[PDB]
């Protein structure tokens, strides 16, 4: 199993950031007034 | 006038609709009453608490 | 005399509303783009201090990620329930996908009334799961609750009244 | 969450008792600073008793029960005062034990009921060089003033407490120049 | 639908023994510093939303200050219930607490 | 040169006594201050050296005693003889103990307890046994400064502070069993400790500890 | 602060008058300074009329 | 929050407990499989990790529910584990039990009236009766005396907690305080470290195997040594009336001691009476499915103008991968005649078994907590798993908790003012005019507001906006 | 006199030279072990106070009371670190403390209750403050009720 998951995990890694790459990210606004922001990364 | 409260906010709303509760429809309601939330007063009394939320 | 330059991003913010971080649904980061203000473990002791517990929720809830969600009364929690797909001219109601049957299996082991049976959008049909309300939660709640199921681990909110 | 409790006791918020009574005495720091300052009471005893206003209270105070207490162990306390801390009586605990200091008129700490008695002992002169007020008059109204200076039920004196400690300690960031451990370095151990 | 019935009670049985009856009452007669705040900023919330008001505006158009009036004259219809550590509590009316 | 250790003997029967006595057992006051020349006097061969075995006593509870704790039973002192405890001077004690139905027993040992005897320590309900070494009671504790008056309270007196301040017992401040001062007073679990301190802020002020 | 009972709280428990005295030794917290105090001085002197 | 929304339910309390395999399956809107998360026209991949059922996701529309991305509270799904893994948050409990097994007669190796005297006294300290439970310590008056000995121990702890329920000291919920809670956990680490301390089993008298592990998660056992094997022979009539271990062993072992030894284990597992009356199980310890959690909590990134994968998405998809990987082991192992299958080719078989559990186990630790994961390609730097979100710097608890970014508040350098009032602060325009507040209209203020409303965002005293009812 | 180092037993020999009874000590562990926790605690107050002392400041004994009283609550000598603030009865507030994760994995093998009283735990829920303005509940009184 561990060498196969090796190829496979390579060529799914590939082409998910491949998907990723030309992704389209929608602006949604609360009711609030409040645009919601899509990152992962609380940096303060 | 809580009763009057209760009837035109809660009550009133059921008359002729089924009610997943009571499993049927609501025809109509009687003798309507307020659980003081002192306990320590008698049924009787017009006076009574209610608690507000925080 | 001599001028000083500035060293420092000197300027002002204000936020009302504005845009809010995905997870958490609490005030970004920014100033260049309305970010919340931050009111740390230091300002929390602080309203402790002075005894003003509206002010502490204020901050700490009302006025950054306060959120009314559903509970499953039954379960206990936040993270089952969803709103009915109905058929039309029928209203929407709040269900928990946990506390109910799959509509078969409940076949299988008395009538069943019909306001006890709801789908969902793919079109199956469930029974029961119909003891849910509503509770004031901070939305990074709901965070934590879901990262703790993906370790295995399940909160169980006990709600009042039953 | 160790907060003063509605029974003047201080808790932790899962109901432990932390202690019985805040100082042993119930008083806020901030309402502390001329409980003892005597004289500065006794001018100006007109004004203080219009602001503590005592005919509004009269009917929700027990006046006698405190104060009937307290003579009592005045007596036993000093009929025993000379005899070392062990063989000390301890037939009548302090008023502040038995009596709530916010019900009670009298129910005080010690160490005020004697800072006060000794004040009015030493002090006749002032009691006829003074407006008409009369030494009963001012023992009542700086008993008065005691339940006035009460910590209120709700407050979060552990927070405070920390504060107290953690605040001031900035100032100890530094030193001058026994031979023992100082300042924060200290207060960590 | 008999055991709610039996649940109610249970509610209602441990409600009235965590009462302390009126004239057991043992803590301050004087509203506390939090009481009074509390008391007037849930007043002002009422007036908010159309309370019955007791006490004449007088111009008023902030709810807190009304609130503060009502309480002035003692027309404020709330009370306190205040709990001892045990779950316990004593009721007092904001009218009869003494307010400084 | 034995002058010290009759000195260190003498000091250390003295809190013997003044612990029986605040433990509420009947004991004079000119007992306790008994001089130090009385106690060779009484105590001693004509040798200079001095005999353990004719220290030990016998204490029964006191007037206010037997009103406030019904069931306080007999108390028994001993003072062994032996630089060690064997299991067999354990023995004839704690028989002493059981025969003639003390309800405490006190042994001040020298400065070796064999833990083969100390298994013999619980051997004997109802009654209960306690271990005293001398030199740790060269001076009495709640004599000191820093140290304020322990008392114990009645079953009735703990009934009443637990509804007073309606608690649970463990919601109370604890004080170990093996506190130094709830060793002295013999404290037992659950008993609760009424403690009158000193306050800079107040004068006297009375707060408790539960033993646990 | 966005609701009644937080207002009553910032004016009632946290309002600055409030905290005149320092819980630490209970000493005053708040007074002027510099051009008060020599203003002060000046003001309240005999010389002054 | 809005005055004019109240709240009827409150939360009263919060249990902490164990997702079983049955809850999830059942709860899950979708079970995830596939490890491609987009096509070639940026869709999501149906019962990948972005399978609508999960929750909308960016202009599509919920399948579960409906809603689009700003209504939809989002669903959970979950992934099949086609072999049982340790969940990593709990293993180092499970080898705790695990060493202290009997392999042979299945209790603890510790004496049985010893494990009773831990399980007495645990169950007093549900009801907070922490003098009782040293009572129970005084009862004493071969294995008849010592049946007669738990007989009369247990009578006592019934009887103290009946007489605690029938005067005020506790109810059915149990007593919990600090002091309780410190009794509590001291007794259940001596107890842990009388489990450990015993080598031949008290009960039975046989020698177990000693069992040895990794800082990732893989358990060894280590075979008999001399003395004992002559020891276990002995022993051999009275019973008549290193290598790798898989999980499945593991659970089995655990499985059967839980069984045999569940007196103790009900009170080791609950500070409280466990009215549920709820078994305490082995499986609580082992994971045969993984929650997926709600798309909206797994959104992608963007630095910029440049998309990024969510991070947690990548470490599932390893676990989808690996998943439909050992589902191919098993068909082929299946396809396996054991007239052909040597004995040889058990020793091959078990080799690729252990392969797959490894790595399986592997990915679902770093999934979890990066730590318990072998470090990747020498290089890379791990992927936060969910230990580590929650453990980030301060802390989700300290970071977004106790404090918080918040609504409707400014910041600014400060200058003196002589000329307000010492109990004022002079704010700039250009904050009056952004924050509001919610203002009910009523007929003592209707003046007022109208004028607001009119002067509209820009004019001072104003109003940026109304609430409808 | 002022020794560095400490040894009562020792120094309750030279009853001759100093009066036993009011001998003190620096060392807070020492006097819990020779003479118990009411002295510890006594010890504990006047050992901060010195501190604060020394740098002319002024701070009240009833918070160094409380401070004192809470290190003392269970009899012994406990510190505000992770020991003593594991005993706490709130498993949120542990887990705003220090370790989330360990915290966490304590209170689901002990199928731990919340009971939501710590100011840590009803942040996390939501729920209004115990301490001050939330230390009681508000009722209304309503006529016309019958
Ligand atoms: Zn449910
Ligand atoms: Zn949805
Ligand atoms: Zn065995």
């Amino acid at each position: 199993v561990s060498n196969k998951k090796i190829v496979f995990d390579d060529e799914v890694s590939i082409e998910n950031k491949e998907s990723h790459k030309e992704l389209d990210l929608p602006e949604v606004k609360e009711d609030n007034g409040s645009e919601i922001v899509y990152e992962e990364n609380t940096s303060e | 006038n809580p009763l009057q409260g209760v009837m035109k906010q809660h009550l009133n709303p059921l008359v002729m609709k089924y009610n997943n509760k009571v499993g049927g429809v609501v025809l109509g309601y009687e003798g309507l009453k307020i659980l003081d939330a002192d306990p320590l007063s008698k049924e009787d009394t017009s006076e009574k608490l209610i608690k507000i939320t925080p | 005399y001599q001028r000083l330059r500035h060293m420092v991003n000197d300027k002002f913010q204000v936020r009302s509303t504005g845009p809010v971080n995905s997870l958490t649904m609490q005030p970004v980061k920014g100033r260049k783009r309305h970010g919340g203000i931050r009111v740390g473990e230091m300002e929390r002791d602080a309203l402790i201090g002075h005894g003003t517990s509206f002010l502490l929720q204020d901050r700490l809830l009302n006025s950054s990620d306060y959120t009314q969600a559903s509970v499953c009364r039954e379960c206990g929690s936040i993270l089952t329930t969803q709103q009915s797909v109905p058929r039309i001219g029928s209203i929407s109601t709040v269900c928990c996908r946990r506390c109910s049957m799959r509509f078969e299996d409940a076949k299988k082991l008395i009538f069943i009334d019909d306001s006890q049976i709801w789908e969902d959008g793919q079109g199956n049909k469930f029974v029961g799961g119909n003891e849910t309300t509503t509770v004031a939660i901070p939305f990074v709640l709901k965070y934590l609750d879901s990262e703790l199921s993906a370790m295995g681990i399940r909160l169980r909110y006990n709600v009042e009244p039953k | 969450g160790v907060h003063v409790s509605y029974d003047n006791s201080i808790r932790d918020a899962d109901g432990t008792l932390v202690q019985f009574m805040y100082g042993g005495d119930a008083i806020d720091i901030t309402k502390e600073s001329h409980m003892t300052q005597f004289e500065f009471c006794l001018d100006n005893y007109y004004a203080l008793l219009k602001k503590y206003n005592p005919s509004a209270l009269i009917e929700h105070l027990d006046v006698e029960s405190a104060l009937k207490y307290s003579k009592k162990t005045l007596k036993y306390r000093k009929k025993h005062s000379k005899e070392p801390h062990y063989k000390q009586s301890v037939k009548y605990d302090p008023v502040l034990a038995k009596y709530n200091p916010a019900k009670y008129l009298g129910s005080v700490s010690e160490n005020f009921q004697d800072k006060l008695e000794s004040f009015l002992d030493k002090n006749s002169k002032l009691f006829k060089s003074s407006d008409g007020v009369n030494e009963k008059k001012f023992r009542a109204l700086m008993q008065l003033k005691y339940m006035r200076s009460l910590i209120n039920p709700g407050e979060a004196v552990g927070i405070i407490a920390s504060q107290s400690v953690g605040e001031p300690s900035t100032q100890m960031t530094l030193n001058t120049f026994a031979n023992v451990t100082l300042g924060i370095p200290r207060l960590r151990e | 639908p008999e055991d709610f019935q039996q649940h109610e009670q249970i509610r209602r049985k441990t409600l009235k023994e965590k009462a302390i009856p009126k004239d057991q009452r043992a803590t301050t007669p004087y509203m506390t510093k939090y009481e009074r705040a509390r008391i007037l900023g849930t007043r002002a919330l009422q007036i908010s939303m159309n309370a019955p008001v007791f006490v004449d505006l007088e111009g008023e158009t902030d709810p807190l200050r009304i609130a503060m009036k009502e309480l002035a004259e003692k027309k404020i219809p709330l009370v306190i219930r205040r709990y001892l550590p045990d779950g316990s509590f004593e009721d007092w009316s904001v009218e009869e607490l003494i307010v400084d | 040169e034995n002058e010290r250790n009759i000195s260190r003997l003498w000091r250390a029967f003295r809190t013997v006594k003044e612990m029986v006595k605040d433990r509420g057992y009947f004991i004079t006051q000119e007992e306790v201050e008994l001089p130090l020349e009385d106690f060779k006097a009484k105590y001693c061969d004509s040798m200079g050296r001095p005999q353990r075995k004719m220290m030990s006593f016998q204490a029964n509870p006191t007037e206010e005693s037997i009103s406030k704790f019904p069931d306080m039973g007999s108390l028994w002192v001993e003072f062994c003889d032996e630089p060690s405890v064997g299991v067999k001077t354990m023995k004839t004690f704690v028989i002493h103990i059981q025969e003639k139905n003390f309800q405490t027993g006190i042994f001040v040992y020298q400065n070796n307890i064999t833990p083969s005897a100390m298994k013999l320590v619980p051997s004997i309900p109802p009654a209960t046994i306690e271990t005293f070494n001398e030199a740790a009671l060269v001076v009495n504790i709640t004599h000191h400064e820093l140290v304020p008056k322990h008392i114990r309270l009645s079953s009735d007196e703990k009934r009443e502070l637990l509804k007073r301040y309606r608690l649970k017992e463990s919601q109370l401040p604890r004080i170990q069993r093996a506190d130094p001062v709830a060793l002295y007073l013999g404290l037992k679990r659950g008993e609760v400790v009424k403690i009158i301190r000193k306050s800079e802020t107040s004068g006297r002020y009375a707060s408790y500890r539960i033993c646990m | 602060p966005q609701n009644e009972n937080a207002r009553a709280e910032a004016l009632n428990l946290a309002n600055t008058d409030s905290q005149y005295l320092t819980p630490t030794s209970g000493s005053p917290v708040r007074g002027l300074i510099q051009d008060h105090i020599s203003a002060g001085v000046w003001l309240t002197s005999k010389d002054s009329f | 929050m809005d005055i004019s929304k109240p709240v009827g339910s409150e939360i009263t309390s919060v249990d902490f407990g164990i997702l079983t395999a049955k809850e999830i399956r059942n709860l899950s809107a979708k079970q995830i499989t596939n490890p491609t998360v987009l096509d070639n026209l940026g869709h999501p991949v149906s019962g990948g990790l972005y399978d609508l059922a999960l929750g909308a996701f960016l202009r599509n529309l919920c399948s579960t529910c409906g809603l689009d991305e700003k209504f939809c509270p989002g669903h959970q799904g979950h992934i099949e584990l086609p072999v049982p893994c340790y969940n990593p948050l709990f293993f180092n409990q499970l080898y705790i039990y695990l060493r202290a097994s009997c392999l042979f007669c299945h209790h603890f190796r510790l004496k049985s009236v010893e494990v009773h005297r831990y399980a007495c006294k645990l169950r007093l300290l549900q009801y907070g009766l922490i003098d009782e439970s040293y009572k129970l310590d005084e009862i004493t008056l071969s294995s008849t005396l010592l049946n007669e000995l738990k007989s009369k121990r247990s009578e006592y702890v019934d009887m103290a907690i009946a007489k605690a329920l029938s005067d005020g000291r506790t109810t059915e919920r149990g007593s919990f305080t600090a002091t309780v809670n410190d009794e509590r956990k001291k007794l259940v680490h001596e107890f842990h470290k009388k489990l450990l301390s015993r080598g031949k089993c008290d009960n039975c008298g046989m020698f177990s195997p000693k069992f040895r592990k990794d800082g990732f998660t893989k358990i060894f056992e280590t075979a008999l040594n001399e003395k004992q094997i002559t020891n276990n022979r002995v022993k051999g009539f009275i019973r008549q009336d290193s290598t790798y271990i898989l999980s499945t062993e593991v659970k089995n072992i655990l499985d059967t001691v839980f069984r045999k030894e569940q007196c103790v284990l009900q009170y080791v597992f609950h500070s409280r009476p466990n009215l549920s009356r709820k078994l305490v199980k082995a499986d609580s310890f082992f994971m045969d499915v993984l929650v997926v959690p709600p798309t909206r909590f797994r959104l992608p990134s963007k630095l910029g103008e440049e998309v990024h994968e969510n991070s947690q998405n990548q470490l599932l998809s390893k676990v989808l991968t690996t998943s439909l990987l050992i589902r191919d082991l098993n068909d082929d192992l299946s396809k396996l005649q054991k007239d052909k299958v040597s004995l040889e080719d058990r020793r091959v078989i078990f080799s690729r078994l252990m392969n797959a559990f490894v790595t399986i186990q592997n990915d679902v630790n770093a999934f979890i907590d990066s730590t318990k994961a072998q470090g990747r390609t020498s290089g890379k730097v791990p992927i936060p798993g969910v230990k580590q979100a929650l453990e980030k710097k301060e802390g989700l608890f300290r970071k977004h908790m106790m404090g918080k970014r918040v609504n409707y508040a400014a910041r600014s350098v400060i200058s003196p003012d002589p000329n307000i009032e010492t109990n004022e602060i002079g704010v700039p325009p250009v904050f009056a005019v952004k924050l509001t507040y919610p203002e009910p209209v009523t007929a003592y203020n209707i003046a007022e507001l109208r004028q607001a409303v009119i002067n509209g965002p820009d004019k001072w005293p104003g109003a940026t906006q109304i609430q409808n009812e | 006199l002022v020794t560095e180092g400490v040894n009562f037993q020792a120094m309750w020999d030279q009853e001759a030279f100093i009066d036993v009874d009011g001998i003190t000590s620096n060392d807070v562990a020492a006097v819990l072990k020779t003479y118990g926790v009411e002295a510890a605690r006594n010890t504990i107050v006047n050992e901060i106070n010195n501190v604060f002392s020394r740098y002319a400041i002024s701070v009240s004994f009833r918070h160094l009371d409380l401070i004192a009283d809470m290190m003392t609550r269970q009899g012994t000598y406990l510190a505000f670190n992770r020991q003593g603030m594991e005993t706490s009865t709130s498993s949120f507030m542990k887990m705003s403390y220090e370790t989330t994760c360990q915290f966490l994995t304590k209170a689901v093998l002990d199928n731990e209750r919340e009971q939501l009283d710590s100011p840590s735990a009803r942040i996390v829920v939501g729920k209004l403050n115990n301490v001050g303005t939330g230390s009681f509940d508000v009722l209304a009184k309503v006529p016309n009720a019958a």
